[PDB]
């Protein structure tokens, strides 16, 4: 005849979640914990307190330099992080070519902090003409240039040599930025420079560079023929830049201060700004997580998920869950 | 299963029990009823637990990628750039799936052995004071109560004290 | 052995035995034979597939190589590049051969749990219809001819139905 | 606990024993004393010692640093560098502190089952002509002397030798 | 007395096969499946379709520039994979450099289709002798020139300044190759170019480079003294290159034309051709596999199994194989 | 009534011995192997039977070129490894730029054995005067110069020109530093060298150099303007180096033998000499180890343990063992 009884057994419930094994996959199983995060608010936002750089169609060089389409970005002092197309189309709007500019877009991604000031006024230029303009370089149809830097050219029918320095009085380091300009022929050396054999040299404590022009005949750029190549340095505290020429020289009028470096970035998107706020930022969308695990970009900053590949990681922490 | 137990000889699990993961089902003359075992219970809570926090923990350090720009004569230390960044995001992709799958299958096995070592916990108390029916379910040859089957769960099971009585129930079914 | 079945109890393995990897071996008045447990043996079989092929699957994507020239006076990012690529090819050696080590252990005892699950399907079936001889053998208390095994085997098998035949051997043996 | 031995059905350890790893303690009328199993001490020293030595070996072969200078424009390839560098420094941290803590539950584990193992070694061996009393201890139904003893530690233990005496003192308790 | 036995029992057969643990090597095991491919035919083969490019004793720039050892490559055009000799012998035949040559290799590596096209014809020079000539880039020892690109030499007593341009009419990039030679005395610079002040200069809308000759004594390489260094560019669609010199320009007369890119490859190896197919090619023979792993030789192409440095990779499947 | 017993334990023992698990930490165990070396000497120690290049204050420009602030090091010719500090303070006593100086260091990092050969003795300069001498490269408050460089100056008021070649009989690389002066203006250059445009060049079978001084206004760098700018090369064996100048000449004196490439480095630590024996060295101290893993410091040299950054590695042997 029947007696008590008491039994072993284990839970289960109404529960469809899945987890997967090496050797048996869409286990259903009791419990799960998905520690992947597989969604984004698809915004550029502010990282903490702080708003981005957003560049919309100018680049590094044009805004730096000064491309007139960029005038948006004459007076930007503080950012997180910097957001620039695959391809701006306003970068140097007179055809050149920019000097270790990706080591200057390396540098800029350690700063987070500019002030601009301005290093030799365009008053100094008592003997030179600062109205140098470009087609290329046009505002509203109106012929214009770069607003950083000015284009020196002869004042009555001289060039009288170039001697000016500039000493760092500031305890932060310094970011100037200078150029040359490549005519087509002595023919038109001789129209913007009157002098026929030029140098533009610069001098600091570490630099100690002599620029020479190029006549040569180029294809057209923008409808010009003539190039205009830029270059930088850092000019650390208590230094002094010092500039000489006898013509080409592309002063420059403004240079940079270097208050903040951080950690920062640039970023190529082609998104606008999203008028939000996140911890974590990537080039097509922010985080707002918990999760160990994300997959939606490898480029992010800011306290972030650790970065995978996989579609799906979920850990089993329940039991097999019978039917 | 790997032990045994889960989907083994106790076939099926019992959507009736809520209040833990692996417990008993007791039916006396006074009644029925699920009851969990929260020692054993709680032990696997926090040993999950404490396997998930430590998964997390050894990949709070790995390898974040940073954008970097190369121009048009630096193709070959751009793709070196690029093959490098794309090893780690492959090796670091490998590892959390591998760890998960495999950490997946211990996880089970451990339920399973965790179910396998409670049935024992219990086979070895009563011994030959009961009948194993081999479906996980003990037949008393003696008389539980809904106070006699507490001490068999807390443990503190006086075996002596029904010994006797069991003895004569056990070989009645003979002679 | 880790669950104490392969050369643990049961020592050695039957060459006889050929259609599987895990089975029985009959031995009644009607005669012998080996058969094997294709439910169990076929469950190994997805397992181990499944096994190979996920290994296989984890490995598909990893860092491949590329032949990089440097100059004369480019011997950092050459000494780089070659560090880098060895760094990988280290790298997914080592998950590659211990992915391996591992999970051979992980198989030998997984067939070792499946052996021994299935001597407990079979002991749990029988009970004190039968005696276990601590070889792997169930000696039968009653009789079980070439269709009463088939039952044990296929799990359909009527304890009751022998239950009395068997207790009144068992008991034989005493008094 | 992962088969249920080691703190687990045998609660506690014992000081006493010191030969060995696993082991028994006899207590018959001529007295008792510890012995340790050499068979299944030595094999788990075999296993240990070569799943260290692997661990080593597996790691004989990685990535080492070496220093690299950059000048004050090549900031990009340095930072490249440190990024790398720091990478399978990173990667062979996680791998190391990983396979330390996968090897660690498989060794404790291990001995659980040596122990487990070494139970049912005997266990198997004895069946009736003994009591299992739940504590990993066995009661004899006959008399084991300082001699028997050494057959089922051996292995060596003829069962019918005792067979009859133990049946008859085994039913005594009962009419 | 003795009954009816069932009994539970393991497969075992008369199998060699071993696989290794962390705990215990060399298991005899029933069966065991080899993950890991070790042999390859040790030839090198086409891959699918197409066959590589085996430049044998010649060298990229050797062939791009033709090197008069080399002309079995005057007019390769398409090719799966280009395979070079660690030190091939038929390089710059005249003595020189090679401007950028590791990143044109680069680029080659990315491109499996040329069409050489004359882009500016000898009959051109109608003031200028083209037969520059040196014992060096000698043929069948008889002093002759690299067959790619033209050596003007003054015509009678003069040397014209040079203005030459080429338009890029067709709808692919172009890689056009040129050079400078460099004399070893001024004497020597009159007896070729008369002009004794010169400049080569090339200009496109990205490049803008003016090249100078460099009189100075040097060890002797090949009997010679004097030097010639070459470069390169690419000349995008709708683009015009334009050269102007007056005197030691070694002018192009073939440019190629990059027809097809693809994912391609330089191989190293000291083999020869092997007529013969693949799937996945490495630098000391081909693999025909289906193993997930290989370890003959980390740089592969095509389709590939992944490479390891293990000697032995092998899966257990069955069960301990007791004696 | 009670009978003879045998009962199955396992081993305890009074141990505090703890290791990890990824389920459970600080599990008690009974016996457990520690397999992470945390402890160093602190010591710069010889490797092997040989002793490190210990610069202190040096850095290898000033070493090689031969600062007079680093006269010590003249005559080093066989090391292990070297040691340099983060920033020494005698590197090029005057102000300049050292030419692939990151190269050079790399280079260095394959070499243990010098032996400093006289290439060019002063005896040679029968027209120049040797006796270039600046208060930059002071020794003892007395102006001096580079050890190993010679400053060539006009002698009488003329400086003719120079042409002078080396030819490498030795069957080892040898190792040639030059360098040219770049003044402050055209008057400061007559002072020196009378000639007023001037070139230096130099020539291998491979280097085929012109260099020409730039005159430009600069800080002071040690109350100089002037600048300094040094260059080498490999002279491989049965080649020749060929120097022409007619002005800003600084001379090799003295070249290096590379008699032995071995595994080395160059090392970055504050520490000194420690006069001890090792097999294993760190920038911050040697190890005496069979550990298989360390957590000392990434960079090191000699057979090592493998460098992990955890803190603790330690591995289960024994079983739990209960209280
Ligand atoms: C190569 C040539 O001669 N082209 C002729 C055209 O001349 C150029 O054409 C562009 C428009 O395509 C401009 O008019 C150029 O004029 C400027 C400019 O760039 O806008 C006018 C500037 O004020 C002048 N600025 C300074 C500071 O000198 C600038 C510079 O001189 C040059 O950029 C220096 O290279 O040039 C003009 O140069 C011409 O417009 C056309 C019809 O007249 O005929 C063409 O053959
Ligand atoms: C340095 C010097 O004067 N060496 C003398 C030898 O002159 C050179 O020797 C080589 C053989 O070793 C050749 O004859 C050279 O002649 C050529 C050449 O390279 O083959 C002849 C070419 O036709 C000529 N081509 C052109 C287009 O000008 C070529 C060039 O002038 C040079 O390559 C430019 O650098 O030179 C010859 O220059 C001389 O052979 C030997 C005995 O006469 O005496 C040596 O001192
Ligand atoms: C820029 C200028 O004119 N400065 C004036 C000072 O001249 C320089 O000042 C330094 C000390 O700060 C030295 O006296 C310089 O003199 C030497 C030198 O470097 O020591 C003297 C060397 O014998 C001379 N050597 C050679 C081989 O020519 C060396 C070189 O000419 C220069 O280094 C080349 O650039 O110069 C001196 O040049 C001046 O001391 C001070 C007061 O007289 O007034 C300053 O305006
Ligand atoms: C596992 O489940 C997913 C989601 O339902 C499904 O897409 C996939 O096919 C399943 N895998 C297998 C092997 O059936
Ligand atoms: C800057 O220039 C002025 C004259 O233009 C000069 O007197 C002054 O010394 C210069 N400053 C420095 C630091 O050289
Ligand atoms: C394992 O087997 C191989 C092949 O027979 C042999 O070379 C090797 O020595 C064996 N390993 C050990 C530890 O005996
Ligand atoms: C090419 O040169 C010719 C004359 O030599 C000139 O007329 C023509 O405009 C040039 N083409 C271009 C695109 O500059
Ligand atoms: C483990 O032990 C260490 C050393 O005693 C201690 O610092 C640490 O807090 C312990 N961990 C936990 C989780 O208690
Ligand atoms: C070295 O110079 C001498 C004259 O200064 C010259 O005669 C000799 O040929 C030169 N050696 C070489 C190898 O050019």
């Amino acid at each position: 005849d029947p007696g008590d009884q008491i039994c072993v057994g284990y839970h289960a419930n109404n529960s469809t979640e899945q987890v997967d094994t090496i050797m048996e996959k869409n286990i259903t199983v009791t419990h799960a914990q998905d520690i992947l995060e597989k969604t984004h608010n698809g915004k550029l936002c502010n990282l903490n307190g702080v708003k981005p750089l957003i560049l919309k169609d100018c680049s590094v060089a044009g805004w730096l330099l000064g491309n007139p389409m960029c005038d948006e970005f004459l007076n930007v002092s503080e950012w997180s992080y910097i957001v620039e197309k695959a391809s701006p189309a306003n970068g140097l709007c007179y055809p050149g070519d920019f000097n270790d500019y990706e080591e200057l877009k390396h540098l800029l991604s350690r700063i987070n902090h500019f002030e601009k000031i301005k290093i030799i006024p365009k008053s100094y230029w008592s003997n030179h003409e600062t109205s140098g303009v470009s087609s290329a370089c046009s505002y509203l149809e109106n012929p214009s240039f770069f607003r950083n830097v000015v284009w020196l050219t002869k004042k009555d029918n001289t060039y009288p040599p170039i001697k000016v320095n500039y000493t760092n009085a500031n305890q932060k380091d310094l970011l100037v930025l200078w150029g040359i300009h490549h005519p087509n022929n002595e023919a038109e050396q001789k129209m913007i420079y009157q002098n026929l054999n030029t140098y533009v040299s610069v001098g600091t404590s570490t630099l100690n560079q002599r620029l020479v022009p190029k006549i040569a005949t180029r294809s057209k750029v923008k409808g010009l023929s003539g190039r205009m190549d830029f270059f930088w340095t850092i000019l650390k505290p208590n230094d002094t830049i010092n500039f000489d020429s006898n013509g080409n020289f592309i002063a420059p009028e403004y240079a940079y201060k270097i208050v903040k470096k951080g950690d920062s970035a640039i970023m190529k998107s082609e998104l606008e700004y999203g008028n939000c706020n996140t911890k974590c930022q990537t080039p097509i969308g922010a985080i707002n997580s918990s999760m160990p695990f994300h997959n939606i970009h490898p480029l992010t900053i800011g306290e972030c998920p650790k970065y995978v590949k996989s579609n799906r990681l979920v850990l089993a922490t329940g039991l097999r869950n019978a039917p | 299963g790997l032990f045994g137990a889960i989907a083994g000889f106790i076939e099926g699990g019992w959507q009736g029990m809520v209040d833990g993961w692996y417990g008993y089902h007791h039916s006396n003359e006074q009644g029925s009823g699920y009851a969990a075992d929260k020692e054993s219970t709680q032990k696997a809570i926090d040993g999950i637990t404490n396997k998930i926090n430590s998964i997390i923990d050894k990949m709070n350090t790995q390898f974040e990628a940073v954008g970097r720009e190369f121009n048009n004569l630096e193709r070959r230390i751009e793709n070196l750039n690029k093959k490098m960044e794309d090893g780690f995001l492959d090796v670091w992709t490998y590892n959390a799936e591998l760890l998960v799958l495999m950490e997946n299958e211990r996880t089970l096995d451990f339920h399973d052995s965790n179910v396998k070592n409670l049935y024992e916990k219990v086979r070895l108390q009563l011994r030959d004071n009961a009948k194993e029916l081999g479906n996980g379910c003990f037949e008393f040859y003696h008389k539980c109560d809904n106070e006699c089957m507490e001490s068999v769960k807390n443990g503190t099971y006086d075996y002596p004290q029904y010994s006797e009585e069991a003895r004569l129930n056990r070989e009645e079914i003979s002679g």
